[PDB]
């Protein structure tokens, strides 16, 4: 029912740090858990996942500098050596589709999929957020997320066309293989958000596209 | 080119290994120890499913529900029933979930009756032979040996528990997964929750089983490899009946451990459950 990250703080380069995602209202032993970071202003970046059985997968840039472990109630992200480029907010997200996310913990360090557009805008009509992937995903492991500023991402569409609980059919997802499309009809004032996209690939690797802000 | 096979859980996958041997490319979706009712497939599982020449799933309300993972998998992968994916439970006398909560839904734990495991294996080899007729020779000789190995164990389970008094023949597990075992082997069973889809280990569920034990007190309780042991441990502490042994229901054991195959898990279950219910 709730995820809460902790452990983030401001550190010097080279400082190791461990983050903790604590579950409240359910157990973690039967859910996949992902760690996702988002630098200030920059977009969502996938780090890795711990599979419910215990297998670990990481992005190719991790270089073994980020390690994920799990217990019955917490998921750990052991960062061994932080750089200034690791300055970001660190989220945990549950499940293969990242259904629900924690509020995020802030880590400051101090002294692939491309969405064609960066922005789009209408008043009460229809906008299109499109997606091009370098390689095929499983042909259908694409998901769309809405992120209002200062808030965790909310998942809209998993499996490329399947709505999540409580998302209107107003949000329509289409596509297959490498090209996917999020179409938002009957635009509302609180549709203003940066819509991200997450694909899953062979080898259990996930990747977010850049942002697509909406007006 | 090797036949590409996808099984949904380690039980089905182990049954396929026993028949196909080294002649196939096998992928098991639900990993050892995880619950096969509510396991969420990973991208590698979606990928290997879409490229599968044959997929084997249990059916009968283990993973093939309306909003269940396998139905979403084969729908999103655009696979056709009885052409790409096959229910290995086809042909068994179904037992349904008694609980008024699970209205009308079927009980999936058919493999706990060894004769159904033979039906599972016959359905696996049937499709392996149809799609890879090159190795019909090896599939049939391995099936024939597997069926015989299971029949001997079945004849054993029919009289394994004859020495125990009827007032002590109660197999108590966390999940109500022993219905096909109870029907086949004449040993009633009790549970905390009926199926893993329900909430697992509520105070009412625990207290109901506590009262059930006062009437029929078995010498031993049991706990599954694929469930959190804390519910059954509360029942054990409160009732004073120790859990005699870990048992295997919805998953085999990890490679190397006792019961790391379907046959071994059944022999293990027969051995430990007969041992515990005695004293
Ligand atoms: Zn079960």
């Amino acid at each position: 029912q709730s995820l809460e990250e902790s452990g983030g703080r401001l550190v010097t380069p080279g400082t190791p740090l461990t983050l903790t995602c604590t579950a409240s209202g359910f157990t973690i032993s039967r859910h996949h858990m992902q760690w996702v970071r988002q630098a200030p202003g920059k977009g969502l970046e996938w780090i890795g996942l711990i599979d419910s059985s215990g297998s670990t997968y990481y992005a190719n840039w991790a270089k073994g500098r980020f390690t994920i472990s799990r217990t019955s109630t917490t998921v750990d992200l052991k960062m061994t050596s932080l750089t200034t480029e690791d300055t970001a907010t660190y989220f945990c997200a549950r499940g293969g589709s990242m259904d629900f996310w924690g509020q995020g913990t802030l880590v400051t360090v101090s002294s692939t999929q491309t969405p064609s557009p960066v922005s789009a805008a209408v008043g009460g009509t229809v906008t299109i957020s499109c997606q091009s992937s370098q390689s095929v995903a499983g042909n259908n492991f694409l998901s769309w997320y809405q992120q209002k500023p200062g808030q965790p991402p909310t998942q809209l569409i998993g499996a490329t066309s399947t709505l999540a609980s409580g998302v209107p059919s107003r949000f329509k997802g289409s596509g297959s293989g490498t090209q996917f499309t999020l179409t938002i009809s009957d635009l509302e004032s609180d549709d203003a958000a940066t819509y991200y996209c997450a694909g899953g690939y062979s080898g259990n690797i996930f990747a977010f596209g850049g942002g697509t802000e909406l007006e | 080119d090797k036949l590409k096979v996808v099984a949904t859980n380690s039980i089905i996958a182990d049954m396929t290994k026993a028949i196909a041997g080294d002649k196939i490319d096998l992928h098991s979706i639900v990993p050892i120890g995880q619950d096969p009712h509510e396991y969420e497939p990973l991208p590698e599982d979606v990928e290997k499913t879409s490229n599968a020449d044959v997929i084997f799933y249990n059916g009968i309300n283990l993973e093939d529900g309306g909003q269940a993972w396998f139905t979403k998998l084969v729908k999103n992968a655009q696979k056709t029933k009885n052409k790409d994916y096959f229910a290995v439970s086809d042909g068994i006398d179904v037992i349904y979930l008694e609980g008024a909560s699970e209205k009308g839904k079927e009980d999936p734990h058919a493999w706990l009756n060894l004769e159904n495991g033979i039906i599972y294996s016959k359905n696996i080899a049937k499709q392996l032979i149809a799609k890879d007729p090159k190795n019909k020779e090896t599939y049939e000789k391995n099936l024939k040996a597997y069926v015989a190995k299971l029949e001997k164990l079945d004849k054993e389970a029919k009289s394994k528990f004859d020495a125990i008094a009827e007032n002590k023949k109660l197999i108590v597990t966390s999940e109500g997964c022993f219905k096909y075992f109870s029907k086949a082997y004449g040993v009633p069973s009790a549970y905390i929750w009926e199926i893993n889809t329900e909430e697992e280990g509520t105070p009412d569920q625990i207290s109901s089983l506590i009262e059930k034990l006062k009437v029929i007190k078995p010498s031993a309780l049991f706990v599954e490899s694929s469930v959190d042991r804390r519910p059954m441990e509360t029942v054990s502490k409160d009732s004073g009946i120790p859990i005699y042994s870990e048992i295997f229901t919805d998953s085999i054991a990890k490679k190397g451990k006792p019961g790391d195959s379907y046959y071994a898990m059944m022999k293990w279950n027969l051995d430990k459950i007969s041992e515990g219910l005695a004293k």
